[PDB]
């Protein structure tokens, strides 16, 4: 057939819209990858430092408070 | 029982009118009395005593109670009894009662907390923060300060960008204070050292005196810094 | 001959995964990505509530650290 080559004309969408799935089955996974590996080992971790930040305060805000009571209790 | 009195830190006649549990458990009156009545001498028990008035009267709930706030005496309670367990006693009688000395004690009380929350007690536990914390309305906003805490960094030109931001920063997308720059080839390394390190030497043609020059650091920096505090010079590219 | 009408099998290559990695995945890449921009809007909102906290306490006791100190004038150290 001069009706054959139509199929010998798949090579377009079904090879190129496929060379398309590629950068969409790659790159769109690759982001979900990145976009997670990022924060899921960032966001919640710098926030280990939300924890560091407290004690500093505590251990060194009670710092200030003592140095009231001493004062306040040398007085008439 | 005689613990003698573990920690004899009163001299003042306590007697208590009822009790419950706060959110955890429940202290059980005898369980109050004895948990300090042991720790120090003082008595519901018979005392014709009128020769000077340090009868401190602690209580959770009222009912039968009423008839002596409805006769002037200031109830103050309890916690303050339990909170004196914590450390020692001169816990300056801070917001915790059913008494009210309106114009004259809930007034004299607030003198001995601060503007927002905490007494000048022995303040805090990392929980006790989150306590008076999840409570707010008044808050006098930003400005300048000159001593910090465990969260600070200063302004520049996300991942890298936000690691600045995630923790005391500014950022801000023109010629300013610092540059962290994204590394590596002709591209970041060279075209970020762009001409745009050259786009700095237009300032000088401009500004009459030397337009101050900021320091320039591998992103590398932010991290190897974020990990304690900050250095700068040992850090180019 | 008809051995090619027999490679429709191909549009099933398409008909599962592009029913995924431009279907399912783009969703992930914005549904759970314009998620950051939900939380960032928070974790600044909070993070700036709780710095203005800290300070105004550090601040509160420092003010008082004078008040008392300079009531310590009549009876100096």
């Amino acid at each position: 057939f001069e009706m054959a080559d139509k199929l010998y004309k798949d090579i377009c969408c079904v090879n190129d819209s496929y060379r398309n799935i590629k950068e969409s089955d790659s790159s769109n996974r690759n982001r979900v990858e990145q976009l997670a590996r990022e924060r899921e080992l960032l966001d919640k971790l710098l926030e280990t430092r939300d924890e560091r930040t407290r004690a500093m305060m505590v251990t060194l805000l009670n710092e200030k408070k003592k140095k009231i009571r001493e004062l306040h209790e040398i007085l008439r | 029982s005689n613990i003698f009195a573990g920690l004899l830190f009163y001299v003042l006649s306590d007697y208590v009118t009822e009790d419950t549990g706060i959110r955890i458990t429940r202290a059980e009156l005898e369980k109050t009395i004895v948990e300090h009545g042991g720790k120090l001498i003082y008595n519901v028990i018979l005392k014709r005593h009128s020769i000077g008035d340090v009868r401190l009267i602690s209580c959770k709930t009222t009912t039968e109670c009423k008839a002596l706030i409805d006769r002037g005496y200031d109830i103050l309670h309890p916690n303050w009894v339990l909170d004196c367990i914590a450390y020692k006693r001169l816990i300056l009688i801070e917001p915790n009662y059913c008494f009210n000395v309106s114009q004259k004690m809930r007034a004299v009380a607030e003198k001995r907390v601060d503007c927002l929350g905490d007494s000048f007690e022995n303040d805090i536990s990392e929980t006790k923060l989150s306590s008076l914390y999840k409570s707010q309305l008044s808050l006098p906003p930003m400005g300048e300060l000159e001593i910090d805490s465990e969260v600070r960094r200063f302004p520049l030109f996300i991942e890298m960008k936000i690691k600045l931001f995630g923790g005391k920063i500014t950022d801000q997308q023109s010629l300013c204070n610092l540059i962290i720059i994204p590394y590596t080839d002709p591209i970041l390394r060279k075209d970020c050292m762009n001409e745009v390190h050259e786009k700095i030497k237009e300032q000088i043609k401009a500004s009459d005196t030397i337009p101050k020059i900021a320091r320039v650091v591998a992103p590398e920096w932010v991290d190897h810094s974020i990990n304690e505090n900050c250095q700068v010079p040992e850090e180019d590219f």
